[PDB]
């Protein structure tokens, strides 16, 4: 029995070895740990917001739109039909975003290194769509708790039809490599096997919940913006295993192409943000025009709206799982307490029950199959 | 009245038999450590840092103080044992970088308006 | 007198996408 | 399983602040006094803990502002005078206390403007 | 209302307040206080000393059954005497329903460990103590999770400086990464951003 | 009979009727040694006698497995099982006396 | 609506045991595999030459910081400090008094490139345009000290790519 | 430009070899393209 | 694409497809790089009359939440926090994958 | 306008330049100080006053919503000529 430390994305990772096996794993965090949640506390929420896009930094908006809908909440507002479908579409290009990172990184770790170039093609042009709506590739911050920052360019809907028209084949030759090759399956098949009752009990959601055959996705059972507009399917395993997981997270790409379509086919007209000039700063125009704009621009940009006091636990379905926000507010413009909670560290703690009795080579791929991005598991 | 739950100890004995407990481990396991880390000091500078360390708590008079400081002792004893620190986490007790600041009153007051 | 003008689908909508698995078989008994 | 043990509370040697950071510093507590720019009165309504002022310097690249204590922007809030006591008292800070200034009530009247034969009679309004 | 204002739901409202009435008579030694906010969120405030009886309920009885522990953290107020406030949300998949738990304790007062209720809470009460300082009794392996290795201080108490106390960098005279009181370069700005005129009437105090 | 109920580390129970049957007769005889005012008895044994008088009636898995509004009947089971663990944990608990001791004064009061 | 990912039962007469084995035997699959790397080693690469070629880039893309002035030659800034309180990362430092003609205008606008998110909300929060962030990415700098940008650089900056920001400006303000 | 190559390649810039005060024959970089180049170059716009 | 012929077929062939009827690579197809100005209506509080910001105002009708039993100051039959959710259906599209 | 400082350093829009006792110009040394050639102060002096019959008329910089917040200048005092606050420009009535 030999204990041994895998050294610095990075983790520290002390394990205890009898031979092959894997009897204790125990993980080592905070090699990422920024003190986020309390650098919140010193800024106002619109200030506060960019810090959502670099939490999980694979998924941006979808945190922007869980932390929009945490303030939304407690604003009593609600932003207006094109932004709620504008940010059903975006999340739904996001989930596309985040799973082929997770599936190509997974592919990588084993092995297969040609599905990441191919879908990283894939991933740029999602890119350009990220910045042609915002300015910025990654760290978009367009999903504010009014709707959204700026409408559509006026071209942006025709190029993601033809990108959505073309990704279909582009999982059909990832599955081609990675689907029924007997090498994947014996690298993914009966490893990392989670009972339904331990998974519910460990805190899993997401995935990890769905492999094991429950049937849960907070899209269809507490649908939070549009998502109740559209139709989809939930795709569920049967054996709780690395493969089953993969199989769910490629049929959730194609699900995430069908409600693209559906959303690119019925996107509503009218504004962008909530009408409510005390929260949502107004036009430019307007800004330079009116004088009872250009106060609430002035503000709304050096103090900010201020929030009626109380706390709010919002989740959302984010590609890896249940993302939710612990706002608390005290009436002011600056949040009192902001907990933000995170799929991954709740996977990463279920990490050591997962791998026992478990090859060294195992362990990569538990660390694969669980989707663990450690800016969102640090904070 | 001011009664109150207790964490490990209900009085003080016991909560001095913890304190002696943890100094005995951190004695034993000074050798080790200074070997292990490499380290430049010598056995009984890490002995006398331990010391220091267990003295500048010697003023607490509450169970309840004493026994989570006892705590905190014993996951640093964890840290260092598992050698989860680093040598440079190891050294951070000695401050061996910073400058010694005076105590007198004309020092203080020849460098600047910190009292 | 202009109208509104902002990024909208066509009229008639956008044609089907695909997202169903296709993996042929060849064929080889 | 009550200990009932008779001392005062100290929590200095948990909190991990430095030694040079306890004894030095003093600690203010009071309510703002309202910004005479404004007549809102709604940021008088608390009671703050804020540090002494240390020192600042400017630096020799874009000249700005430096600072080597780490209490500088540390502000506390409380419901109460008391509150506010119990936590510098348990923090082993030295404090000082200010009770609160009141606004006194006032007598207005508008027909005192007026007036036939007092000099708060207007020359103008 | 209008459509700019957020539509309420009063069924859920009502099913919530019936719900938390349930609780509160099954367990009257423990619960303090029953809460439904005008976003239909359940609040059960509850004695510290029955955070076991109280979640063992929630997760196992029949017409509860919250088998999911969704997030455990502390809110720190330092006005009050129990300094800190320990929160608990759970969700429930059979009944499509969410519930939060909040008690409280103070420094010195030790709070009962939920792993054996709940398996998650492992990491998240090893980072309630590393955060605030909060220590869980009868935990498997209480333990720093986020800081540095002797790292001194619970950053997320209201108290603790923003920038902290000490900072690192690299000396070559020792030839290794030190630690030395922080020096800001830049002072952070501190902006009074809270203005007069009070904003929202329904949460005016007394003025005692 | 049905195999592989979906649920990974669920098996299948064959004849369940039985299963269910003993385990809310051991309910219902844990609950007989609560105090009968205690809330909890009386609302655990109106839903157990809710549930036991349904499967009394039901021959037909599937119609039970409807009526009993829990779906797949193995999870019904085994929510009998937490509920009887549960009552014996209540029953050394006591709950239903009255609360230990109120809050502070301002415990609870938020903002500040 | 659900769906099942791997409930499907292998059939077990002889032509589909005999089909497995083949499989098994004569590796069907990996040449399936091998045959679809052959495809895409017969296709276009999708790389560019850089630097004779550039990706592709939009209006609203933010760049590198730069302050505007009128086309009579003043500069905007008037020192509102809007952009200072709106700053997320503190990347702002800004000092002003009146000028010699008494107008409003500031003596230090500093932004610090290594502490900024490059986020935009100076740009939306200025009242007239004044800070923009335009749309340079190749500023790449060997040392730390040339990336604290002081009113001097701004100032040349603006003057530098003002012909680029105020066509991105026109394209896009529309939308704003 | 060559409006038959694939999004990208469709539009590239060879340096000159002398601009200020270096010569360029082999050191080039992207900084090196007037801004109006630069949005035509970089497809934020259509028009030269 | 400017591939040959024979490439075409033997591309096609190796990965068993039909590749040109979806290519990866962006050509004529996208849309133009400029694009004429927009309008960007304007929202539902745009009015000149009955307009009042007190009929519309969010923030002011939230209120602190309703207590229930506070501590301090019959058939009665059992009750859920809220009604089971219904079993899902088995997606008439396409069941099994 | 850019002046030079009797120690040879150009001194900005700002009017700072470093004394000839501060250690702190070596850091220019083998480098440069940027400064920035055009004076804003000059060029809107440069601009000449407009001419207007009205009593009251509104700058806005020009551009419409490419400009400054739209404000009005009163221009009833003749010793003197309106000016914007935002962009400079001069105003004034055409006295006889
Ligand atoms: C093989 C022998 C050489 C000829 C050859 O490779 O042709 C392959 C050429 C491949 O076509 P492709 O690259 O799929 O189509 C893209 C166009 O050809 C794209 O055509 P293009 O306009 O890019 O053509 C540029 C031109 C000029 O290219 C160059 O001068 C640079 C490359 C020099 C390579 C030497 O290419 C050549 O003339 C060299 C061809 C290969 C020479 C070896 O067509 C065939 O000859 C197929 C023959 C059957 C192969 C089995
Ligand atoms: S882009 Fe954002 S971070 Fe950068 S200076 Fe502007 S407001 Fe600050
Ligand atoms: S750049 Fe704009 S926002 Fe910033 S101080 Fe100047 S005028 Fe105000
Ligand atoms: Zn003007």
């Amino acid at each position: 029995n030999l204990t041994l430390n895998f050294g610095p994305g990075v983790l520290r990772l002390v394990m205890e070895l009898s031979g092959e096996m894997v009897r204790k794993c125990d993980p080592h965090i905070g090699l990422l740990h920024r003190g986020t949640e309390k650098l919140i506390e010193y800024k106002t929420y619109l200030q506060a917001l960019p810090y959502f896009d670099r939490l999980d930094y694979v998924s941006m908006m979808c945190n922007e739109q869980a932390y929009s809908l945490a303030v939304e909440k407690l604003l009593n507002i609600q932003p207006p039909p094109r932004a709620q479908w504008i940010r059903v579409l975006f999340g739904e290009i996001t989930r596309l975003l985040n799973h082929i990172m997770a599936v190509t990184t997974h592919a990588l770790d084993i092995g297969a290194m040609t599905p990441f170039f191919w879908m990283f093609e894939e991933r740029e042009k999602m890119f350009e769509f990220y910045e042609r709506v915002s300015g910025a590739r990654m760290h978009a911050a367009y999903i504010r708790p009014g709707g959204v920052h700026q409408d559509l360019p006026l071209g942006l809907l025709d190029d993601i039809y033809e990108f959505s028209k073309n990704f279909s084949f582009r999982i059909d030759e990832l599955e081609e490599m990675l689907t029924n090759n007997r090498i994947w399956r014996n690298r993914t098949v009966d490893i990392g096997v989670v009972t339904a009752e331990d998974a519910l009990n460990y805190g899993f959601s997401g995935v990890m919940l769905r492999g094991s055959g429950i049937q849960w996705d907070l899209r269809k059972t507490q649908p939070y913006d549009v998502y109740d507009q559209v139709e989809f399917d939930v795709p569920i395993g049967s054996r709780g295993d690395c493969y089953d997981r993969y199989l769910c997270r490629v049929e959730e790409m194609r699900q995430s192409l069908r409600i693209i379509s559906q959303c690119l086919n019925k996107m509503p007209p009218g504004e962008i943000k909530v009408d409510d000039a005390k929260v949502s700063p107004p036009k430019r125009a307007e800004m330079k025009t009116s004088m009872e704009s250009l106060i609430h621009h002035f503000k709304l940009y050096t103090e900010g709206y201020q929030v009626p006091p109380g706390a709010t636990y919002t989740a959302i379905e984010a590609p890896k799982g249940e993302f939710g926000v612990y706002l608390v507010s005290d009436g002011s413009s600056r949040p009192y307490r902001c907990k933000i909670k995170a799929p991954g560290f709740a996977h990463l703690a279920g990490l050591d029950k997962m791998s026992k009795g478990h090859m060294l080579a195992d362990v990569v791929a538990i660390i694969g199959t669980q989707d663990i991005v450690f800016g969102e598991v640090d904070r | 009245g001011t009664s109150v739950k207790p964490i490990f100890s209900r009085d003080m004995n016991e909560a001095k038999r913890r304190v002696r407990e943890l100094y005995r481990a951190w004695y034993r396991e000074v050798p080790n450590t200074v070997h292990l880390f490499q380290l430049d000091i010598s056995v009984k500078q890490g002995r006398d840092k331990v010391r220091e360390m267990f003295m500048k708590n010697a003023h607490v008079t509450d169970p309840r103080v004493v026994d989570l400081l006892v705590i905190k002792g014993k996951m640093e004893l964890e840290e260092t044992i598992n050698v989860w620190k680093q040598r440079t986490h190891i050294m951070r007790f000695f401050h061996e970088t910073e400058a010694p600041r005076p105590t007198d009153f004309l020092s203080k007051f020849y460098v600047g308006h910190d009292p | 007198a202009s109208k509104v003008k902002q990024d909208m689908p066509p009229p008639g909508g956008y044609g089907p996408i695909d997202y169903k698995r296709n993996l042929p078989r060849r064929g080889l008994s | 399983q009550l200990i009932a043990v008779d001392e005062k509370l100290d929590i200095t040697t948990l909190t991990g602040v430095p030694e040079e950071h306890i004894k030095t510093r003093k600690v203010r507590i009071f309510v703002p006094a309202r910004n005479n720019m404004q007549s809102g009165v709604n940021n008088t309504k608390k009671w703050k803990m804020e540090f002494d002022t240390r020192e600042r310097w400017e630096n020799p690249l874009m000249g700005w502002s430096s600072t080597a204590d780490p209490l500088s922007n540390l502000v506390l809030t409380f419901s109460t005078k008391e509150d506010a006591v119990a936590f510098a008292e348990k923090n082993g800070w030295s404090f000082d206390v200010e009770e609160r200034k009141v606004p006194k009530p006032k007598s207005k009247s508008y027909g005192a403007n007026f007036s036939w034969n007092k000099r708060t009679r207007v020359s103008t309004k | 209302t209008r459509p700019t204002i957020r539509p309420r739901n009063d069924v859920v409202h009502k099913q919530l307040s019936a719900f938390g009435q349930y609780v509160a008579e099954i367990l009257p030694k423990y619960v303090q206080q029953v809460q439904v906010s005008c976003f239909n969120e359940l609040e059960i405030f509850i004695h510290p000393d029955g955070v076991i009886p109280v979640l063992t309920f929630l997760r196992d009885h029949t017409n509860a059954q919250f088998k999911s522990l969704a997030d455990l953290t502390a809110v720190d107020v330092p006005t009050r005497q129990n300094r800190f406030e320990i929160v608990y949300n759970l969700l429930s998949l059979r009944f499509n329903s969410r519930i939060r738990v909040k008690t409280y304790t103070d420094e010195l007062t030790p709070i009962e460990s939920s792993v054996t209720v709940y398996k998650a809470a492992n990491w998240y009460e090893r980072e309630i103590w590393d955060m605030f300082g909060v220590f869980f009794a009868n935990h498997p392996d209480l333990r720093r999770i986020l800081t540095d290795y002797g790292f001194e201080g619970h950053p997320f108490r209201k108290d603790f400086p923003l920038s902290g106390y000490v900072e690192l960098r690299y000396d070559d005279e020792v030839k290794r990464v030190v630690a030395e009181p922080v020096e800001l370069a830049q002072e952070f700005r501190k902006f009074d951003l809270n203005s007069p005129w009070e904003a929202f009437p329904a949460y005016r105090q007394p003025p005692e | 009979l049905k195999k592989t109920t979906g649920l990974v580390g669920l098996a299948v129970c064959e004849t369940p009727h039985e299963r269910l049957k003993i385990l809310y007769t051991k309910i219902l005889d844990v609950l007989g040694q609560i105090p009968k005012n205690a809330a909890y008895r009386k609302y655990t044994e109106q839903i157990t006698n809710e549930k036991l008088g349904m499967v009394k009636a039901e021959p037909d898995v599937k119609k039970l497995e409807e009526q009993l509004q829990g779906g797949q009947i193995e999870e019904v089971i085994l929510q009998a099982e937490n509920e009887l663990s549960l009552a014996r944990k209540m029953l050394r608990w006591k709950p239903w006396e009255p609360l230990v001791e109120e809050p502070p004064a301002n415990q609870w009061k938020w903002p500040i | 609506t659900y769906k099942f990912v791997n409930m499907r039962e292998p059939s077990m007469d002889m032509k589909s045991v005999t089909d497995r084995a083949a499989q098994t035997l004569l590796w069907t699959e990996l040449v399936r595999g091998l045959g679809m790397t052959l495809s895409y080693l017969f296709r276009e690469p999708a790389t560019i030459n850089y630097p004779f070629e550039k990706g592709p880039l939009s209006p609203r893309f933010r760049g590198e910081h730069a302050l505007r002035r009128y086309p009579s030659g003043e500069e905007r800034c008037i020192a509102c400090k809007l952009c200072e309180a709106v700053c997320p990362a503190q990347a702002i430092t800004i000092e002003a008094e009146p000028r010699a003609d008494g107008s409003r205008r500031t003596t230090r606008y500093d932004i610090d490139m290594t502490k900024c998110i490059y986020c935009g909300f100076c740009q939306e929060a200025c009242p007239v345009d004044a800070i923009v962030e335009g749309p340079n990415f190749e500023f790449s700098t060997e040392t730390h000290e040339e990336l604290l940008y002081n009113k001097e650089k701004l100032l040349n900056n603006g003057d530098k790519w003002e012909a680029e920001i105020a066509a991105n400006i026109q394209a896009d303000y529309l939308y704003r | 430009e060559d409006n038959k190559q694939f999004f990208g390649r469709h539009r590239w810039v060879i340096y000159t070899t002398e601009m200020n005060g270096r010569d360029t024959f082999w050191d080039v970089d992207g900084s090196m393209v007037p801004p109006e180049w630069h949005r035509w170059l970089h497809c934020m716009t259509d028009d030269p | 694409a400017s591939a040959t012929r024979v490439i075409q077929l033997l591309r096609n062939w190796a990965s068993g497809r039909d590749l040109q009827a979806k290519l990866q690579l962006r050509y004529q197809e996208i849309s133009k790089r400029t694009q004429p100005p927009p309008k960007l209506p304007v929202g539902p509080s745009h009015k000149l009359s009955n307009n009042y910001y007190c009929t519309r105002d969010g923030r002011r009708e939230a209120m602190p939440p309703s207590i229930v039993m506070s501590s301090q100051k019959t058939e009665k039959k059992a009750v859920t926090p809220a009604p089971p959710i219904k079993r899902w259906e088995l997606s008439k599209d396409q069941p099994y994958l | 306008g850019v002046r030079t400082s009797p120690t040879g350093e150009k001194v900005t829009h700002t009017g700072q330049a470093y004394d000839d006792g501060d250690y702190r110009r070596v850091r220019f040394s083998d480098r440069q100080k940027e400064v920035n050639e055009n004076f804003a102060i000059d060029l809107i002096a440069e601009q000449p006053v407009s001419e207007v019959g009205s009593r009251v008329i509104s700058c806005d910089g020009g551009g419409g919503a490419l400009g400054h917040p739209r404000v009005y200048i009163n221009l009833d005092k003749e010793t003197k000529t309106g000016t914007c606050g935002y962009c400079g420009l001069q105003f004034r009535q055409p006295h006889h």
